[PDB]
């Protein structure tokens, strides 16, 4: 997360890290329910075996609240394809149920057409993450946030390199040094609304990071509601 | 009806019905008794800081 705020104590309740073997945090993820977490289908390759942390705003100072959850059963989304990166998302049901502490809650999810017509008009976003905090500097050690302005689903197109495809949209700035960035990818795009925030997006990809002409790419959450049900009923 | 003035004056999820609104919330929470708001049910609902 180049640039962005610092997640402050209860602030991004429902940022999920998965980690790895080697306890490093590779991608991020979003709690949907006690049992689900919603995460960027290709991260589920960055790893060979993943454990699901919550509750850490920190990698490096036990805040005691934290907890580690092993994956019962991953459910990518089929039809994804890392040549073009279309159909980025998937959904983890966790072997033991989640507990609600503080920072520990999990995210609203929005109704299709009531979130593209006030969730996405709406004028900013929020995305989430421990990645990078600069294109080639190291991983975060704490839990950032950055308010990322919506971009024009045309001139998103056009800034690209690539389809900026039906289940994506992009966010971010045009020249602000700010941007999710590496590790980032699977994290929550959420959009607050009167004191609430929905899962509108996933951290999907970016040219870069915080690349000038260039924004981050997520994935339209609303493209796959009945999807992520279908889900948390498993299929 | 429009559900587009101020959300239809609801809290969460706006809805039309030919002509007037009808409000509804996210899973979790359940609908005032005034059609509009929405009171949650367990101490940890979704959408909300843990403050
Ligand atoms: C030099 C060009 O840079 C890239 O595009 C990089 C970005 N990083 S990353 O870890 O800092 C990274 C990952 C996810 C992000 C999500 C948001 Cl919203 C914002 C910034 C992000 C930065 C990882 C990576 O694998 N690449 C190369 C990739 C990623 C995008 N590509 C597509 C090709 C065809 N279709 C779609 C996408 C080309 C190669
Ligand atoms: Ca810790």
């Amino acid at each position: 997360i180049v640039g962005g705020q610092e997640c402050k104590d209860g602030e991004c309740p429902w940022q999920a890290l998965l980690i790895n073997e080697e306890n490093e945090g590779f991608c991020g993820g979003t709690i949907l329910s006690e049992f689900y977490i919603l995460t960027a289908a290709h991260c589920l390759y960055q790893a060979k075996r993943f454990k699901v942390r919550v509750g850490d705003r920190n990698t490096e100072q036990e805040e005691g609240g934290e907890a580690v959850h092993e994956v019962e059963v991953v459910i990518k989304h089929n039809r994804f394809t890392k040549e073009t990166y279309d159909f980025d998302i998937a959904v983890l049901r966790l072997k033991t149920p989640i507990t609600f502490r503080m920072n520990v809650a999990p995210a609203c999810l929005p109704e299709r057409d009531w979130a593209e017509s006030t969730l996405m008009t709406q004028k900013t976003g929020i995305v989430s993450g421990f990645g990078r905090t600069h294109e080639k500097g190291r991983q975060s050690t704490r839990l950032k946030m950055l308010e990322v302005p919506y971009v024009d689903r045309n001139s998103c197109k056009l800034s690209s390199s690539f389809i900026i495809t039906q289940n994506m949209f992009c966010a971010g700035y045009d020249t602000k040094q700010e941007d999710a960035c590496q590790g980032d990818s699977g994290g929550p795009h959420v959009t607050r609304f009167k004191d609430t925030y929905f899962v509108t997006g996933i951290v999907s990809w970016g040219e870069g990071c915080a690349r000038k002409g260039k924004y981050g790419i997520y994935t339209k959450v609303t493209a796959f509601l009945k999807w992520i049900d279908r889900s948390m009923k498993t299929r | 009806k429009l559900c587009s003035l101020d959300n239809g004056d609801c809290d969460q999820f706006c809805h039309e019905e030919q002509n007037s609104v009808v409000c509804s919330c996210a899973r979790g929470y359940t609908l005032a008794d005034n059609g509009k708001a929405c009171i949650p049910t367990g101490p940890y609902p979704c959408g909300k800081q843990t403050l």
